[PDB]
RNA sequence: AGGACCGAACCGACUAAUGUUGAAAAAUUAGCGGAUGACUUGUGGCUGGGGGUGAAAGGCCAAUCAAACCGGGAGAUAGCU
RNA sequence: ACACAGGUGGUCAGGUAGAGAAUACCAAGGCGCUUGAGAGAACUCGGGUGAAGGAACUAGGCAAAAUGGUGCCGUAACUUC
RNA sequence: AAUUCCUUGUCGGGUAAGUUCCGACCUGCACGAAUGGCGUAAUGAUGGCCAGGCUGUCUCCACCCGAGACUCAGUGAAAU
RNA sequence: CGAUGUCGGCUCAUCACAUCCUGGGGCUGAAGUAGGUCCCAAGGGUAUGGCUGUUCGCCAUUUAAAGUGGUACGCGAGCUGGGUUUAGAACGUCGUGAGACAGUUCGGUCCCUAUCUGCCGUGGGCGCUGGAGAACUGAGGGGGGCUGCUCCUAGUACGAGAGGACCGGAGUGGACGCAUCACUGGUGUUCGGGUUGUCAUGCCAAUGGCACUGCCCGGUAGCUAAAUGCGGAAGAGAUAAGUGCUGAAAGCAUCUAAGCACGAAACUUGCCCCGAGAUGAGUUCUCCCUGACCCUUUAAGGGUCCUGAAGGAACGUUGAAGACGACGACGUUGAUAGGCCGGGUGUGUAAGCGCAGCGAUGCGUUGAGCUAACCGGUACUAAUGAACCGUGAGGCUUAACCU
């Protein structure tokens, strides 16, 4: 069964997890930084990254691009705007994944994720 | 369900003096403080192998 | 690195067959048959063409009255003389699998235009 | 692929155009069968064009197969269906008196030397 | 029985006239170098090593440091020895040469075999399956029974059941040669080879062939 | 004019799988029968142990039944364990 | 037995899709539920793809599946009509 | 034959092979006239048999998606 | 008898043989084709369906064959439950009846949370006589074995008549075991297009969730068999059954006794694989370690003060690998994974804008827009420090030799 998968299969449904990481990049162009389990910060890095790429050509071919996901204002506020034009001359490279420890009681294994250039 | 014997003190010592999971050996410090951490984390002032990562 | 790719270039044709499936052809080859060399030729429908190299199938399909008899030439193998084409044809979606099912009027595959 | 069940269709002149797949044989435990195989094969729907009748267990031999062949030539031949001549119970070999399509060009040669009077493609 | 020490480096087709496309796989031989042979008097050996190290020089292991730096220069790989009697060569001698099946028509490859894991007994084993049918369960993909009533009580070892399936050496003890170069250590055989580019493969003379 | 044909609510609990020291002290999943009536359901009453109830099966009558449950006879009796 | 995959008399029963007080998803109004973080091997239950076909399976098409709506055209045997 | 010992009755129909099923045979061990006879119809979770449609029952599996198992942290059982 | 699960089939095993097939011979009323008949040899091999509770059977079709037995007629904590060994009854026969049949047909039930003696898999530890790293020898053993059809032989020899060969040489099938995704299909949710129902994005626009991946399509990497291949070598050694010469027991005679040639698919090796826990712990490639004071009839050690090598672990990035271990690729002495760039490959001509079209919708701009797993390039993000483990020249005795 399954050979090959890089992704990982975490935990729930596949509608969860769309639901979660969609309303988590929400809450990452809000915050610049996050602090969560190493699963989710590092699996919260697709699509988003590629996503800096995107909005780096401020085109007309690309203006219905990138919606598709996290559609509450934020973000298009800031896409095409500094939200790609902000990294649209260091070639790749715009998340920074590191680990913290373990979740304060228990074993869980926690993480952060930010932004590489952030105003705070 | 069946049982032919109770396990003594001596046949359970086979799993009570050399099975290991953890020795906490030596442990991770950063010249900045002495408050220990393990080898490849980020301490929660920010600190992790002399690059300070993050700050508040 | 493909290091091999002087060897798939050995059995490979410069002249590769490019024009997308529904274009009508005929299509000849010499037999052999030990001693008994001669050109056949089968007439029909391109149905699969291009694009993996030397692992390109060429499939043509006859679309005769009550007959679909179907054939996979290789092009790019020793057996094959030669590949001509006598009508145009358009597809837009998928290898033309649908010419199994199409027959008739739903044969006719457009003629781009020409 | 042509296995018992199996149905085929017709090839010859008088032969039935319902008939059913019973034995591959040929070799010890043999299950499937391609082109130039020999079938044990069951009449399933007799007609009035038949010179046969419904439940009479004969020989065929297979000419068309929907897996198909490249042994003839070097270039596959793929059919809509599969389809085998119905051979003479008592004295070997094919019976009818016309053969339709162009079938294969080994049912003429050594082996089947009563068929070289007959007009089939190839 | 002496061998070569190579890898895949692709497959490619030949063709028939009559015809079929002919698969026909292409090995590459690399690091051949001969740093030891084994001989005279001693523990009833007579054989030849050909030590196939080429590993990034910053990760070599310390037991491997100084071990090549007179005369190989590289380290890591398998070390591979083979059974060699009377032939003469020496450790200041020339790299096993490809030319070996200049003549040879056949040939005996021994290489690492695609991965399956734990795969499954009935998988690996071939066993007649039992029918999901009628109310039975949990019969399969399994060993079946794994001994005899009351008298042994002790399990045979004819029996098989656990493992990894894949990754065996195995045995494909016959390929036809089709093309030969000493002077690009390019070998051309008809048929398939076990693994892939990240495997490993040997090719010696054929012998059951 | 429907003890009409099909089919929801409403009632049943026939078929297959699951569960079987269970999540459920027979429950769940999907089908299936009946569904204006020899149909169904709320309330208070009446029928009680050789007595009820039963268009009848040793079916049913409070986790108890070829004679239920509870206080006494009772420490029944035994060419017997 | 319980902060229990449970049971539950009578009422109002919105908008949109629909044959539907089926199922679906939008008001009004409500919720993300006191074990949850990883892993998604063996192993389990439930659901869903696929060639040629084809019942060849098996005592037995049990189960499983194509089919499944509506308007119109059409409708055999036998018959106590 | 819902009753013909054992015997696929004996023969024909349908099947590739039919102890089941369809039709006959009379010479019924133990059919037989309201503890009915025989035919039959509307109804039938009734008993048995054929064919097509269709199909992962099967050739033979190949596979994918949930939710448990599997590992930890707090709490923590049993039959024997 | 204070519970020894039963017949039938599936599935998995193990040992013999009075030999079915294959292999080796003899006889014959054995030309030859067969057949009829008897041991030589158990080395290799030895069915698919129907009706039927059946093993037992009576039938349809295959095959090189459809051999014969043993093990509770081996295998229900490995399977169903047809038959039967749970109530039900039914029709016929019998009992006056409560009921039953040298009666049949039909309805009806099948457990586990696997502990230990065990086996599989995997890691740690002890030892091989200091401390380690990597290969090898083989005390032993398992695996392989047989086998179709056609053409030449062959219409000859032989045979009233009908017919009709031996052998080594080729072609062409099929597969137990094993390799692979190529051939040719299928599938491919991770790539892209078409599309139905609904809700929503302030609205427009056209986009997204959800409904068997909601519906229909191709397709990579991959998976796979419903695909294709290759392999049961010759030799060496000594035999079995058997063929001979020369020649004795028992002065003839004789393949057996001495001598001598020749003898099987099996046996011992060769072919393929395994293996030093082989207290009998083997070899090689090599690598490194050269402490002390106080005390003991003291080669053992006890206390204390000093000093650390070879080489490992921890820490990790990760994949063609994999339950977990492990295995291969990698840790700036850097392309291991992510981003980025370009190739490679798939999908099908985007949205905007204009125009044509009563309008829906198309067409151009435009081979357009988008592109995963395969590959190269690019360090843009990410792959702990001294600390830990493990030393400080290794026991007795025989001998050599320098003080």
């Amino acid at each position: 069964m399954r050979h090959r998968k890089s992704g990982r299969q975490l935990n729930r449904n596949s509608s969860h997890r769309q639901a979660m990481f969609r309303n988590m990049a929400g809450s990452l162009v809000r915050h610049e930084i996050i602090k969560t389990t190493l699963p989710k910060a590092k699996e919260l890095r697709r699509v988003v990254e590629p996503l800096i790429t995107l909005a780096k050509t401020d085109s007309v071919a690309n203006r219905r691009l990138a919606f598709a996901r996290t559609r509450d204002n934020e973000i298009v506020a800031k896409l095409f705007n500094e939200l790609g034009p902000r990294f649209a001359s260091r070639a790749g490279g715009y998340t920074r994944i590191l680990k913290c420890g373990f979740r304060a009681g228990d074993n869980a294994p926690m993480a952060y994720i930010e932004l590489v250039d952030r105003s705070e | 369900a069946v049982q032919q014997n109770k396990p003594t003190r001596s046949k359970r010592g086979m799993r009570r003096s050399h099975d290991a999971l953890t020795a906490v050996t030596s442990l991770s410090v950063d010249k900045t403080s002495g408050e220990k951490h393990l080898r490849h984390h980020i301490t929660a002032d920010g600190y992790y192998r002399g690059r300070k990562v993050i700050a508040k | 690195s493909n290091i091999i790719k002087q060897l798939e270039q050995e059995q490979m044709k410069q002249d590769v067959p490019s024009f997308r499936p529904g274009d009508t052809v005929e299509v000849k080859v010499w037999v052999v048959e030990g001693s008994k060399k001669r050109l056949q030729a089968f007439e029909g429908v391109v149905i699969a063409i291009r694009n993996r190299g030397l692992h390109s199938a060429f499939t043509v399909r006859k679309i005769s009255n009550g007959e679909g008899v179907e054939r996979v030439f290789q092009t790019h193998s020793p057996v094959v003389d030669s590949i001509s084409v006598k009508r145009r044809g358009a597809v837009r979606k998928a290898k033309l699998y649908y010419l199994r099912e199409r027959t008739g009027k739903a044969a006719r595959i457009k003629e781009r235009l020409n | 692929m042509i296995q018992e069940q199996t149905m085929l269709n017709v090839a010859d002149n008088s032969g039935a155009r319902r008939v059913m797949c019973i034995k591959v044989l040929g070799g010890s435990h043999r299950r499937y069968a391609g082109v130039g195989d020999i079938i044990k094969i069951t009449i399933k729907e007799a007609i009035p064009r038949g010179k046969v009748k419904k439940g009479d267990v004969l020989k065929a031999v297979v000419v068309r197969t929907k897996k198909g062949v490249r042994r003839p030539d070097g270039s596959v031949i793929r059919f809509d269906g599969n389809a085998c001549v119905l051979l003479n119970n008592n004295s070997e070999q094919p019976i009818g008196t016309r053969i339709f399509g162009p079938v294969t060009r080994e049912l003429r040669s050594e082996k089947f030397m009563k068929i070289i009077s007959l007009a089939p493609e190839v | 029985m002496i061998g070569l020490v190579g890898k895949k480096v692709g497959m490619t087709r030949i063709f028939t006239e009559d015809g079929v496309s002919i698969p026909v796989t292409v090995i590459e031989v690399e690091a051949n170098r001969v740093t030891q042979v084994k001989d005279l008097a001693n523990d009833g050996y007579r054989a030849i090593q050909v030590t196939t190290g080429a590993k990034k020089a910053n990760r070599v292991t310390k037991p491997e440091a100084g071990h090549f730096a007179k005369a190989g220069v590289e380290a890591g790989r398998g070390l591979w020895e083979f059974r060699l009697a009377e032939g003469e060569e020496f450790t200041v001698g020339q790299s096993i040469s490809v030319e070996l099946f200049a003549d040879v028509k056949k040939v005996d490859v021994t290489g690492t075999s695609k991965g399956k894991g734990f795969a499954g007994t009935v998988k690996r084993w071939n066993f007649r399956t039992q029918d999901a049918t009628h109310g039975n369960s949990l019969s399969h993909r399994v060993p079946g029974s794994i001994g005899q009533n009351q008298t042994p009580g002790k399990v045979f070892k004819g029996k098989k059941m656990a493992g990894q399936m894949g990754n065996e050496r195995v045995t494909v003890q016959s390929l036809d040669v089709v093309r030969v170069d000493a002077e690009r250590n390019l070998l051309l055989v008809k048929g398939a080879v076990p693994g892939a580019t990240g495997s490993d493969l040997i090719v010696k003379p054929a012998v059951k062939a």
